[PDB]
């Protein structure tokens, strides 16, 4: 369990760090800001990042939510 | 993912605290600890946050093998999808069948070889586990009811008819239970029923 | 009506079930109250000892009959109420 | 809260010695659910403290605490005095209530020996009916002198901050 | 599909937890289970999370046939016909409230049948019935409390309180009867008409 | 900063009152007080708000240094990572500060059984394996404090029968004697010191 | 019923996935995005998808909220 | 079923464990009745409570274990 | 007025309905108690047992009358409050 | 001040209103106790039956006065709070 | 804010003060009969309502409160 | 009455809106009506008036059920 | 390696950096400095929004343990 929860935390804490940086480097490099194909692809990465973090937040709140009504009654 | 797959995942993750409180063993675990407290006659010790804290942990050890084995299956026409989905529950359906009363299932199935239906299993399981907890609690009272009557015979043999005994048997009740290592016996035994 | 029977039946059962132990204690008490004059030796705790073994002995012997009666009345009222 | 906690517990003693807490506390309560004397005396002691202007003292200890102690100096309670706290609250209440308990025991002993002379006269009830009068008469006779204790003797003051707390713990 | 039909479809989905609390038999089931807990003298266990859950699942079997008959039906182009068409749908549910309510209450509410008169008349009818069941559940145990008290006074134990030893007797009796299996069956039989 | 490092902050502070109820010594201190009150006869003296207050303060002295140490460990900037597994082990190295505390009081045979049941040491086995030992330790420590009060009741009840004073109720008399005997001897100080000294 | 729930869910999921794909194929085909009459058909498909999935989400969640309410 | 065995044994236990004190308390009452004072009567009563603390322990913990064993398996 | 009558009648019923069972328990205790002063036998269980039988017979015979009285008062007060 | 005065009266009223019912209850208790020691009888329902009448009776006769005391004190304290 | 609260608490006391009598009196009378198991709250509740209805109740306060500022 | 006011209001309004959009769609599909300012000028009025009607009835229905949540949940 | 993974993975807000910014402060400058201000304007609005909540959680957790 815990040895499995530690793996989940670390794997996601790194994937978001790398993904967030990838968006930044695509927006400061000129050949990637002003080309429609590279603009089209950046529109995807931005939205996919937004959804991924929103989902983790929801599912975590529900985890520490079901614990409230069962322990405290 | 898929749009309609989110809606199914989100609704389920909302109803977790009700499913665990009705359909999972947490029902059996939570009651037995409170009956032990009352058999000793303690009013506040340990706190409901303590006991409910344990029942919720010991239950996770028992249920996790089911959720892990289920996740791998979903990660791995209308008639094909429904049949594919059902095989994922078979790992859970089996668990309910093992304990749920054989006749109640048929009785509710008629109100709604036939493989049982979960909606028939849930109420048949909830009601069947409760009965088993009341049964266990009954056995846990008999060793102390002997203690309570025995003490009264001593006071009466000394005539102290208005020396109400309860002060004297309360500490005996504790010596007995810790000399019985009760909290360890119950925790080891209660889990072995599900292994 | 159905209510009066069930309400009246309850009070009757109380006398049937509680009767025997009060008799067994009394019948034993009369022997000690008398024997205190035959032996002409006295300690007031004497009745509390002997009466106890009469009641406990009767309960052990009757523990079976006491159950069948409660299990019949319990079922009967459930059927009457829900029907 | 110390001045209030003392007056409250003072009530719970009187309610038991006079009246009822269930012998086995199976219920467990008896009297009212916070037996009514201990709720009355708790309220009474509070109203007088405000009238003497005590409210300005409560806010005073707050501002001083921030000057003798502040979060970046890691203020911390003193362990040595904290260990004694519970005895002080118990001792203060025990002494103040004493005048009303002693007469209750003496009166029960008065009736107790009478049940040597009139034995089947019931020991218990004739004391239980009576105690609820003797407790009230004797409280009224001392109701006035209890007020001075709340104002000066038990009220906390900003001078105590020097010993209960220490910084960099 | 039309906007006004949809607005009425969204709004009913807001009011669901109230109609099921007043207009449906759920009131009998929820009450009966709590009275069982009180008769045994238990005070926190089983949780209201469980009793309010099991009672809700059992009540679902009884109502499902009524909702499906409205499911299989559209639940036509004129005010009179449209009223008749919409009104004819609710009539599948009207036949339910009227079977479990007293004529005298409805008649008073018909004068200030209509659905609005049936809802409050139905609620009071189910509630009073629940207390009529609870009463019967106390009788088999109160006799046990009196019997325990009666014998101890024979032993001279003026003030050994009963509860420390009578509470287990209540459990064996309820378990030996398989109470939950009898109550959960008899309750649905009043409605399912199996 | 890092978003997953933010979610963990909010989750933790949401769970904190349930962690203190099991994975902390608060469990033992508060329990022992309520049993001693219970045996003294009078009820709600001290008020419940006293007992749960001091037990909460006294416990912070033992746990707060451990918490502070856990955060100061993660703040070192000199660490570097090269793989997912390298991160997991680095995080785990932080919890050893707390684990070592639980390992001391938890009994070996409980943890080993849960560590096997866990399949098909781990903290999730040390929480329930710890909670059960801190409960049990209190019923022992308390039972020895009932002996003197039982003696006091038997003595006075026997005295009453020497005076030949039947059907007086031997509770009015003895309740106040227990308090005077216990309060005049500063029992609450000796009790509180005896608890902290086991862990400090 | 569970026997019917699997049926109601299954049909919903498949019918939606087919529609999403169809629109995508209408955007990559140059003969459709360049033709005004083919665009008018596509505009309707885009809207119809939005309103259906939104209705399922709302009505489902209010069905869950009716259950939550009665249990607390 | 076990419910009947476990229940009958309890009644059998009380008869014996409560029987012994009243018989000996009777005989001792008779002999002393036929035949500092507080100090002596104090030792006399406390004396039998110490002696019986042990023999009762070996019994009850043998019954307590057995009803737990029956209950859980 | 309507307040005094209802408050006064409440105390009246308590005295009447509780009166009968306490008197019979009292009368039985005295007559059985006097016998214990006549005979050389003394036992607490004898009067207690006999009292229960007399009290239960009292509740059985009067059970019906106790019902009408409580319903009449219950009805009257509902009309006084709502009128 | 207007607080200690108002506080004193609350304790004073308790002693006044409950005084007579507790006094009469006390005297009646002693009488039955004396009459018992005069004879060999021993009964415990007897004192309750005699006291029940006396306690209910005195309250009944006094009920009219209690309202006079309370309705004046209630107005008195309300004026001090708002004057 | 602190000033209104202090004064509001004083008003609360005088309104509580008359009902204390009813609780302490009813409790004492029960012990007179030896009904130590009865729970006064079930009996003293109607007495409190009767007193409040016999007084002018909320009409006294609402007028008195406004007159302090009018 | 009260029980039927909902049928009259629901049924009466549904028919009035259903026919109004139908008379709009076919107004934008007649060569004489889509290409004449006198026909476009009226269509600007017609299409906006429908928009306001549904917005008001939708809003007030939500406040109706909102008061029923408030008075019942609290 | 992909990126310099280090201890910057283990904190929510970079309080030592934000403190560095708020000492920079004792009209507009456009568009370069107008862009940088977007960070310092938002990073401080979010930090406060957390602190308001952790105290409410932390007080409430004390009150939960005392109620029982």
């Amino acid at each position: 369990l815990d040895d499995r929860l530690l793996q989940a935390f670390s794997g996601s804490a790194i994937a978001t760090a790398v993904d967030k940086q990838t968006i930044t480097n695509r927006i400061e490099d000129p050949n990637l800001v002003t080309d429609p194909k590279e603009l089209a692809i950046s529109q995807e990465m931005i939205s996919d990042y937004n959804l991924y973090v929103s989902m983790v937040s929801t599912l975590t709140r529900k985890g520490v939510g079901a614990v409230e009504t069962l322990l405290r009654s | 993912g898929n749009d309609i797959s989110l809606i199914a995942l989100l609704a389920f993750s909302t109803l977790l605290p009700f499913i665990i409180a009705s359909g999972t063993c947490f029902v059996k675990f939570s009651i037995v600890f409170v009956m032990v407290r009352n058999a000793l006659g303690l009013q506040q010790i340990p706190s409901n946050m303590t006991l409910n804290g344990v029942a919720l942990l010991l239950s996770m050890f028992v249920m996790w093998p089911i959720m892990h084995d289920a996740y791998v299956y979903f990660e791995d026409d209308i008639s094909s999808l429904s049949k594919h989905v059902d095989e994922g529950l078979d790992g859970y359906r089996d668990y309910l069948i093992k304990y749920s009363d054989r006749e109640l299932v048929q009785f509710f199935e008629n109100a709604q070889i036939e493989k049982p239906s979960i909606f028939a299993l849930l109420p048949a399981y909830a009601l069947s586990e409760i009965k088993s907890a009341f049964k266990i609690g009954f056995y846990l009272y008999l060793p102390f009811v002997v203690v309570d009557l025995v003490v009264s015979s001593v006071l009466l043999a000394l005539g102290m008819m208005m020396m109400s005994p309860v002060t004297i048997s309360t500490p005996i009740k504790l010596v007995l239970f810790v000399a019985l290592d009760g909290w360890t016996l119950l925790s080891k035994g209660l889990i072995l029923q599900y292994m | 009506d159905d209510l009066v029977f069930a309400g009246n039946k309850a009070l009757y059962l109380v006398l049937i079930l509680s009767g025997w132990p009060t008799i067994v204690a009394t019948i034993i008490g009369l022997l000690v109250g008398l024997f205190q004059t035959v032996t002409q030796l006295q300690e007031q705790t004497l009745p509390f000892g002997i009466k106890l073994l009469g009641v406990c002995l009767c309960l052990f012997l009757l523990s079976g009959w006491y159950g069948e009666v409660l299990l019949s009345y319990g079922r009967q009222v459930i059927f009457l109420a829900l029907a | 809260s110390w001045p209030f906690w003392v007056m409250h517990a003072l009530g719970c003693i009187i309610d038991n010695q006079r009246g009822a807490t269930l012998s086995s506390s199976i219920d467990p309560a008896n009297g009212i659910d916070t037996s009514e004397m201990a709720n009355f005396l708790n309220m009474f002691a509070a109203v007088v403290y405000l009238q003497n202007g005590g409210l300005v003292t409560m806010v005073d200890v707050l501002n001083k605490s921030y000057q003798l102690c502040d979060p970046m100096n890691e203020c911390t309670p003193s362990l040595p005095p904290l260990l004694t706290f519970i005895n002080q609250v118990a001792q203060n209440a025990l002494v103040l209530a004493s005048p009303v308990v002693l007469v209750l025991l003496l009166s029960e002993v008065f009736l107790g020996l009478l049940s040597r002379f009139a034995p089947q006269m019931n020991a218990f009830a004739i004391s239980l009916t009576v105690k609820s009068g003797i407790a009230v008469l004797i409280m009224l006779l001392y109701f006035s002198p209890v007020l001075p204790d709340n104002v000066l003797r038990l009220s906390f003051q900003a001078t105590g901050l020097s010993s209960w707390f220490y910084e960099r713990g």
